[PDB]
RNA sequence: GGACCUGGCGGUGCUUCAUAUCCCUCUAGAGGAGCCUGUUCUGUAAUCGAUAAACCCCGAUCAACCUCACCACCUCUUGCUCAGCCUAUAUACCGCCAUCUUCAGCAAACCCUGAUGAAGGCUACAAAGUAAGCGCAAGUACCCACGUAAAGACGUUAGGUCAAGGUGUAGCCCAUGAGGUGGCAAGAAAUGGGCUACAUUUUCUACCCCAGAAACGAUAGCCCUUAUGAAUAAGGGUCGAAGGUGGAUUUAG
């Protein structure tokens, strides 16, 4: 009984705001899309399936949104919000001089309602001992204590922390461990002096 | 409305093993410890022997979710091989193809 | 990955340092050995929280106190 | 002889769709996956849950939109969001279509505690790729 | 003809605290379709260059995990079928990047994900020394 | 279980057993043949045990220019609708199963005196 | 909110209303199923716990007078409160807390009619301890749910012993009363309440209708509002704009209010009054009477939420497009062709007459096609209008093809509906222009269509002209078998045939000429 | 829990929204069997 | 038929739409732009381009079909219509006429190409006899008209290189000339730099071959290139390796040494090396094991 | 009973072939001994099924207890199930596959021939075939265009599978259903597939290849240790035989 109006293809003009008609990620909706894009294995004496009943367009991911024009628009909008990097910091040596203590965490992101995942707790940190210890006795002491967390080829000590589930807990525990390690390498023992 | 009575039994076993999980681990540690008194290890053995059945994690089995098939199941997907091959051929799940390597 | 579930503002030292929870036994006995190893494993384990760890501790305390008849 | 997700050849009076016409070894060669999630990829988990919820909602909406569909579903899970995509026929009324859409959306949301949206494409009669 | 007069701009506040400086943002996108990954990384690098930041690119190898099941049900051990998951990696490295820039860029990209992709971030931040040491 | 359930066309296939051994060789069957049935067309999407009135699909959405809401079908109305569905299915099955009277020609079970109607129309168009 | 495909595309206001109402009904059905079977959705699979998604619990607990009283304000009903008052007065005879009694009275006054009478006469048994809060809430209830003498008695009692309490009291007093209004205002301003001007808004609502002797004092009252400096001029301003309603437009006050609302638009708005929904609708109602285009543009951040109901949105858009049509109209049709899919008979009539006065003939076809595509079917008022306006024209020779096409579509729509009986009187009214346009290339169609028309008649002068032009545009017999028959039918075709028969018609055969002579 | 799944879907069928063709077939053959004894 | 023009104009409209979308001058616009745009907007892991999404010119999408061969009524346009092979036979008739005309005066084209140039299916035998007509025509003299007629069908031979490429020499500090090359294998990848002025010792990962290869056949393989060239003790080489198999790394070194020596050595001697067959990566690698059998090729015992 | 059409068959003729297949040929193996694991058979109260090609480390990419479906004993009766059933029927089936296939044919819709019969339709310097569609093929996957995989139609074996699951029919529906203790799963014997060695290309020692010694062999048995479990596996000491390179026949490349 009811009949559907013809699609918006002939209605849409050549001058048109594609970023406005497809701002976010969404399905293909050939009724709204004017392009004759077809996709499918053509049959002998045939051609691919027409865009209307071609659900493979929907099977595949969609990237009609996020065109170069939309990207330029969003970057022009968001450059007001982004900040500037210190021009003085323009080299790895300079950045590690300003802040030798490197620290990095990491976490995956996955599709689905649940978001927690134990690997979120991982964290590690790195620092070169060539400038931090300022002494030799404690240097020998701590390099003897640590088993393999050092690397002299690169001249950096690196340590991992996962004993705590929370990233901030891992961070605080690593900081406390480093502090106590320095404080305990400062001093020594008599059985340690006898070698 | 589980698939069958054996699936019902497996679920009861899993639930019992969970709700007695910590206790089983603790007393098993107290049994397998070496330095503590042998009489204490014997008391712990008696405790484990007096514990109820269907509470240990060994009696359960990694059965299928749908077909209740004990064997021929992948631990990752939890499904039986038949159903896996079925819906993979139908292309229901994602990012899986035939290995024509 | 932790929008919520902050472990009730718990602390790394509250997780790891159990010396305050370890008060009702000397520092040499086999019970001390066992509970020190237990605390080591617990501090190593992040999956559980200070709550579960203290329940574990009270569990062991009560059990070996009602089996305190030996002290051998 | 292997029979797997393929249709027996008839005299030539059998309308068939693309996905069930092509064989299960043309998945990546000449088809796409109906569902799209990362549980299958390495490093992640919950794949069994993804698959079971997929089949559940597929059968659910198939049985709540009887006689109207003309293909399998297409699922698009972008992070927490869920997007269903279907192709149906213009048999019943838009009233019923919208009401059932809202009902299914609400049920899926309250059940899986997930933000869900649904899209459907109308066709006069189900498309046919070949006559087998 | 309908063009708004005054664009509603959200509020922003420059808190007294200093923003944290991320030394290196190394993100790793895993997918099934190399074309999807190419479009995605082109999108990302173009957005980054329009934001005004350096960029590096490299494509780790394609990994595959395959396994064999029975082709039949009851008794056929000679005849099997195989299946495989192909995962494809693409790494995007950014250097000398401020914390707020990281936040805005990662939020943009995280809203702009495609469907069949996982995203693994590694943040490297440089910090001073503690006070107790 | 609900997951164990599956589409009806394969159920009907497996119940009919149209092909696999009974058909081939011409052995056939001793005059028993299950007729396919379509329950999808039988009842509209509205029918259920709890007879809730749905203005979206079951009842017209507007009445006298007044919006409707969910309501209850009492026990008497529910059993009335159930009897109506029972009788309707009965007449459907009756009209389905009936006699077939092809004009007896030379004899019963003989294709002698039967006419197939006029010839078929040609492509160019020639009604015979 | 609406889908994208064209079949589900809601193409009319009433059907779109019904559609999203069906969606809301599905939402309510979802609420019903979840609150009827909570245990099914009880699983908190999602890592972030969300009470918006958790099932909803309106379940009274076990008998516990104190916890039951605390749960009263949680359950939001009246039977529980009746039962709790029963349990506390009959067998217990004690009050859990004065705050609990106050909350019970709040709920019962909000819920309120013999039922309201019973609920109000069952509150005087409450323990002696009845403070201001209790008395003024009783006043609130008796005002907003029952007559006003009870509220006045309660207020006198309170005096013998708040902002919106006195607001309700003023509503009760008001709903001619010059001294009453004056003394009310005076003592209200005398008291130290310092209202939030909702009292003023309510007294304006009551002054919805009055002559200048209260319309003009409203201006000085508003100036006093501004002097004290509280009002944003969101609702009282609009209400006085409405009270301005009118035998003669007041251009001076109109310009004044134009400047006022101009600076109000220039500044940013924040909502404070629940009655800002009638603002939009009645404002545009006054704008329609005013008839100004700079005014319409001025009336045109997130201030678009105040439209709300589809009825008010409909009134606004209707009056807006009507003013724009009755204002060149190229920019108007541009705005229109821009907003037609977003936007939703009278508007199209105004469009048709605007296009007529503009003389832009080529545009009307597309507009009719759009209306037909959306919902223009089974009604011939607009068909008659478009046909008359388009065939008053014949000046485009090449456009006669489009004339024939749109005429054929109009007839395809006209003849759809026999069962309704409405399509029978449509040709008698508008078939003449349709057949003229069909005549203006194809001619046999118009010939047989006029045949059907006359064999259904109501002849007409332009019908005579049509017959004459058709006959003169080669075939004597083909022209005769029409003109002679219509002459034998009616007299004016006969007085025209008197001249038609001169050229070549009468020479063919005399039997039809004999019939003409007999009829003449 | 197939408990939750099946109970929810059974309640929803009784509501009369999800036409479970499997149960329809089953109950049809059940009716026929109880008719034939 | 009018659907063709419908699709053509719709394709132009969609092309303008896409040009406006991507932000370029819609007039100047190309098929490579179209294909890149549709690839970016509609990715696909599909392996076959035929199955990947395509927005192509309709004239090239739809195949050519013979138009109505007869007017509104009555006769057909061509004079062979009542038989098949109308165009084929008309062309053969024209060829026969030209051939007998030349008589009184006195690469090839694939069957599928001929089919898709015409609007009718073809047969192997008629293709063969047509080629026979062509070749027998060309055996004799041919005028300009005949030459152009034949070249209308004749296609490009498209010859290959049949030669081993040459890498460019390089120069590094203290004015040292050299040439670097890379070799591969089953599982071994190596890179070797040949120094011309140098000679004598040879390095591999910082170790000499005499002690890195205890076995003699490996060094025999290493020497085979220089031994064949006669360039033995005037040119030295350094190299780095990453591989599993000994003989694999050996062959990789061989290929890399040859590919680096090809630069310093003359072209004729490069050709001599190619003929010797030491400049080609052997494609042979361990076959896959099949699931049902015991090895890459061996099956379980057929027990009967 | 006479004469024919199609197919199978021929220890049927001519011709051309046979890729690791027919042979001649090439290599390395199985039937020798021990051991691991299945099958047959014996007994037991003790599952089930396939059980030539096209099963025999097969359902099982696992059986100490659940897995278990058997059995003795002990309990439940609307019984988690708007019940349930591993109860019969794979000769009702779907679903999934072996198979000739290491094939290339299968064919809707038309036309023609045989006196308008069963049936056939092949001659290219051309005589009735035209052909939709499927498959082969092509192309895609891996390292190529080759190769390997994948694919491999119509159908034959009422081939295997009601025990993956579901289901038609026939049955138990105080049971032929459900629950919990225990063992059940050994070998007078025969056979299959695989591992070990029977030697000096060997055995041991450090490196994996320029050496030095001997002139062997246990993944079986006994004892011990440990892995996890509440309650088979790896390692260590001892035992140091059979065994002397295979009886017809036979496998893979
Ligand atoms: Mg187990
Ligand atoms: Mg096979
Ligand atoms: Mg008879
Ligand atoms: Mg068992
Ligand atoms: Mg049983
Ligand atoms: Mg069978
Ligand atoms: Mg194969
Ligand atoms: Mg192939
Ligand atoms: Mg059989
Ligand atoms: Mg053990």
């Amino acid at each position: 009984r009811r009949k559907a109006l013809p699609p918006r293809t002939e209605k849409m003009a050549v001058d048109q705001d594609w970023p406005s008609v497809y701002p976010v990620a969404a399905p293909f909706k050939p009724s709204a899309v004017p392009l004759p894009v077809r996709m499918g294995y053509p049959v002998k004496k045939g051609v691919p399936m027409a865009k209307e009943g071609n659900l493979e367009l929907l099977k595949i991911p969609n990237f009609l949104h996020l065109t170069p024009v939309a990207i330029k628009k969003h970057c022009e909008a968001l450059k007001d919000f982004c900040t500037e990097w210190p021009a003085a910091l323009d080299s790895d040596e300079k950045c590690e001089k300003h802040f030798p203590i490197e620290i990095d965490s990491t976490d995956y992101v996955s599709s689905g309602p649940s978001v927690r995942n134990p690997r979120a707790r991982v964290v590690v940190l790195r620092v070169k001992l060539s400038s931090l210890n300022l002494d030799d006795h404690a240097k020998k002491k701590l390099i003897k204590l640590v088993g393999e967390r050092y690397c002299k080829t690169t001249d950096v000590l690196t340590i991992k922390t996962d004993r705590c589930p929370l990233r901030r807990q891992n961070y605080d525990y690593a900081v406390y461990l480093l502090t106590v390690l320095y404080h305990e390498s400062w001093n020594t023992e008599e059985w340690e002096k006898s070698k | 409305h589980y698939v069958d009575w054996r699936m019902w039994r497996d679920v009861k076993r899993r639930k019992m093993a969970y709700e007695y999980a910590d206790e089983r681990l603790r007393i098993n540690s107290l049994r397998k410890n070496t330095i503590l008194p042998k009489i204490l290890q014997d008391v712990a053995d008696e405790e484990i022997a007096a514990l109820p059945r269907d509470s240990c994690p060994v009696r359960i089995r990694n059965r299928c979710v749908m077909t209740s098939r004990p064997r021929g199941v992948k631990r990752r997907w939890r499904l039986s091989r038949i159903v896996f091959r079925h819906l993979a051929d139908h292309g229901q799940l994602s990012g899986i193809q035939r290995a024509t390597w | 990955n932790e929008a919520g579930f902050d472990d009730d503002g718990s602390e790394f030292h509250e997780h790891i340092f159990l010396e305050k929870h370890l008060e009702s036994f000397p520092k040499q006995g086999p019970i001390r050995h066992f509970m020190e190893l237990v605390t080591c494993g617990l501090s190593k384990n992040p999956y559980l929280s200070v709550k579960q760890k203290v329940e574990h501790i009270e569990w062991f305390r009560n059990y070996f106190n009602e089996k305190k008849d030996i002290l051998k | 002889k292997n029979r797997a997700a393929r249709v027996r050849v008839s005299k030539g009076d059998k309308p068939v769709t693309y996905e069930e016409a092509h064989a299960p070894h043309y998945i990546a060669h000449r088809k796409g996956w109906l569902s799209l999630h990362t549980g299958n990829l390495d490093g992640e988990d919950h794949a069994a849950e993804r698959t079971v919820e997929d089949v559940f909602l597929r059968k659910f909406m198939w049985g709540t939109f009887p006689g109207c569909l003309a293909d399998q579903l297409v699922l698009k899970r972008r992070g927490n969001q869920l997007e269903i995509c279907a192709v149906v026929l213009r048999q019943l009324s838009p009233h019923k279509y919208y009401f059932l859409v809202g009902y299914s959306e609400t049920l899926l949301s309250y059940f899986y505690k997930c933000p869900v949206r649904l899209h459907l494409q109308t066709v006069p009669s189900k498309v046919v790729y070949k006559y087998l | 003809v309908d063009v708004p007069k005054d664009l509603t701009k959200p509020v922003v506040t420059i808190s007294d605290e200093p923003d944290i400086l991320y030394k290196r943002l190394s993100v790793l996108v895993k997918g099934h379709d190399k074309a999807v990954l190419d479009s995605y990384e082109y999108f990302a690098v173009l957005a980054a260059k329009e934001l005004g930041i350096s960029i590096k690119v490299h494509e780790p190898p394609r990994k595959i995990e395959r396994f064999t099941l029975l082709q039949s049900v009851h008794i056929y051990k000679k005849h099997r079928v195989q299946y495989e998951m192909r995962t494809l990696y693409r790494c995007l490295e950014l250097e000398h990047l401020t914390g707020s820039t990281a936040d805005v860029y990662l939020e943009y990209i995280q809203r702009n994900l495609p469907e069949g992709v996982a995203m693994e971030v590694t943040k490297t931040q440089l910090e001073q020394l503690p006070e107790h040491i | 279980s609900f997951f164990t359930k599956l589409t009806a066309d394969e159920l009907w296939k497996g119940a009919l057993a149209e092909t696999g051994a009974g058909a081939k060789k011409g052995r056939g069957k001793r005059t028993k043949k299950k007729k396919r049935k379509d329950l999808n067309r039988g009842q509209i999407i509205g029918e259920g045990r709890y007879g809730f009135l749905w203005p979206g699909l079951n009842v017209p959405l507007m009445k006298n220019g007044a919006v409707q809401t969910i309501a209850q079908r009492s026990k008497e109305e529910q059993e009335k609708v159930e009897a109506d569905m029972i009788q309707q299915r009965e007449e459907w099955d009756r009209k389905k199963k009936m006699k077939v009277k092809r004009e007896r020609g030379w004899s019963g079970n003989s294709w002698g005196g039967i006419s197939l109607g006029p010839p078929d129309p040609g492509p160019c168009g020639e009604t015979y | 909110v609406f889908q994208d495909d064209p079949y589900l595309m809601p193409a009319s206001s009433l059907e779109s209303r019904s559609f999203l109402l069906a969606k809301k009904s599905g939402e309510n059905v979802a609420k019903f199923i979840i609150n009827s079977y909570p245990k099914y959705f009880q699983k908190d699979i999602a890592e972030p716990h969300i009470p918006c998604l958790m099932p909803e619990y309106f379940e009274p607990q076990i008998k516990d007078i104190s916890e039951a009283a605390l749960k009263e304000r949680i359950e939001l009903r009246k039977v529980k409160a009746s039962v709790d008052m029963f349990d506390q007065l009959l067998q217990a005879g004690t009050t859990v807390s004065l705050e609990t009694t106050n909350s019970l009275l709040d709920l019962l006054c909000y819920y309120g009619t013999w039922r309201a009478k019973n609920n109000a006469e069952r509150i005087f048994s409450l323990m002696p301890e009845k403070n201001e809060h209790s008395y003024c809430t009783m006043i609130r209830g008796m005002v907003k749910h029952r007559a006003y003498e009870q509220a006045l008695n309660l207020y006198t009692e309170l005096l013998n012993n708040d902002v919106y309490t006195f607001n309700a009291l003023i509503e009760a007093t008001v709903c001619e009363k010059w001294s009453k209004i004056l003394e009310l205002l005076r003592h209200m301003v005398a008291q130290k309440v310092k209202p939030n001007l909702q009292t003023f808004n309510t007294i304006l609502k009551c002054l919805r209708r009055f002559h200048v002797f209260a319309r003009s004092p409203a201006l000085q009252v508003l100036r006093e509002m501004k002097a004290i400096g509280i009002e944003p001029s969101l609702a009282t301003y609009h209400h006085i704009i409405r009270l301005f309603d009118p035998g003669d437009p007041l251009k001076r006050s109109s310009f004044i209010i134009y400047d006022i609302m101009n600076e109000l638009m220039g500044k940013r708005f924040s909502p404070k009054d629940p009655d800002d929904d009638k603002f939009f609708q009645s404002a545009m109602s006054i704008c329609s009477s005013l008839r100004d285009l700079e005014l319409a543009y001025q009336v045109h951040g997130d201030n678009w939420k105040f439209i709300g109901p589809d009825q008010h949105r409909n009134f606004y858009y209707s009056k807006f497009f009507d003013l724009i049509c009755l204002m060149q109209i190229d920019v108007t049709l541009k705005w229109y062709e821009d907003l037609i899919p977003s936007a939703y008979s009278q508007t199209m009539i105004h469009l048709l007459q605007a296009l007529d006065v503009a003389n832009r003939l080529e545009v009307i076809p597309k507009i009719w096609k759009d209306s037909k595509e959306y919902g223009h079917t089974f009604r011939s008022d607009l068909r008659e209008e478009i046909l008359m306006l388009m065939a008053r024209d014949k000046h485009p020779p090449e456009l006669q093809v489009a004339f024939a096409d749109c005429a054929a579509d109009i007839k395809s729509a006209y003849e759809s509906q026999p069962i309704r009986q409405t399509a029978q009187d449509w040709p008698a009214t508008s078939l003449n222009c349709i057949a003229i346009l069909f005549l203006r290339g194809r001619t046999q169609e118009a010939w047989k269509m006029l045949g059907l028309f006359r064999k259904h008649k109501i002849p007409r002068s332009e019908l005579l002209n049509e017959l004459m032009d058709s006959a003169k545009v080669n075939s004597p017999s083909q022209a005769i078998e029409v003109v002679e028959l219509a002459s034998a039918f009616s007299l004016p075709i006969c007085e025209g045939l008197t001249q038609r028969v001169m050229s070549d018609f009468a020479i063919n055969q005399e039997q039809k000429e004999a019939l003409s002579n007999l009829t003449a | 829990n197939h408990h939750t799944y099946a109970e929810l879907m059974q309640t929803l069928r009784f509501l009369g929204l999800y036409r479970d063709e499997h149960q329809d077939f089953m109950d049809e053959q059940k009716r026929l069997k109880k008719l034939r004894g | 038929e009018d659907f063709i023009k419908k699709q053509i104009e719709e394709f132009n409209i969609g092309k303008r739409h896409l040009a406006n979308m991507m932000g370029e001058d819609p007039e100047t616009f190309t098929q490579e732009d179209i294909d890149r745009a549709i690839a970016y907007l509609f990715p696909s892991g599909l392996f076959e381009k035929r199955a990947r999404p395509v927005m192509k010119h309709p004239e090239q999408i739809f195949p050519r079909q013979r138009a109505i061969q007869w007017g509104e009524d009555g006769r057909p346009f061509h004079y062979l219509f009542y038989t098949g092979k109308q165009s084929y036979y008309s062309l053969m008739h024209d060829v026969y006429g030209m051939l007998l005309n030349l008589e009184k005066h006195q690469r090839w084209l694939i069957k599928e190409e001929l089919e898709e140039m015409l609007v009718e299916k073809l047969s192997d035998l008629d293709y063969m006899q047509f080629i026979r007509l062509l070749e027998k025509l060309l055996t004799s003299q041919c005028g300009a008209a005949e030459e152009e007629f034949v070249q209308r069908f004749r296609r490009s031979v498209t010859l290959e290189s049949k030669k081993q490429l040459i890498e460019p020499v390089q120069y590094d500090e203290q004015g040292m000339a050299f040439s670097k090359s890379e070799g591969k294998r089953k599982t071994a990848k190596a890179e070797a730099i040949v120094y011309k002025h140098g000679s004598g010792r040879i390095k591999v990962n910082g170790i000499d071959y005499q002690l890195y290869f205890p076995i003699t056949q490996d060094r025999e393989q290493l020497m085979f290139p220089f031994h064949f060239v006669d360039r033995l003790g005037k040119h030295d080489v350094t190299c780095t390796v990453s591989g599993g198999g000994r003989s694999a790394q050996a062959g990789a070194i061989r290929l890399a040494m040859a590919k680096a020596l090809c630069s310093f050595v003359t072209e004729d001697e490069v050709e001599w090396m190619r003929q010797a067959g030491l400049l080609t990566t052997d494609p042979r690698v361990r076959e896959r094991k099949k699931p049902g059998q015991e090895g890459a090729r061996r099956k379980f015992t057929w027990k009967k």
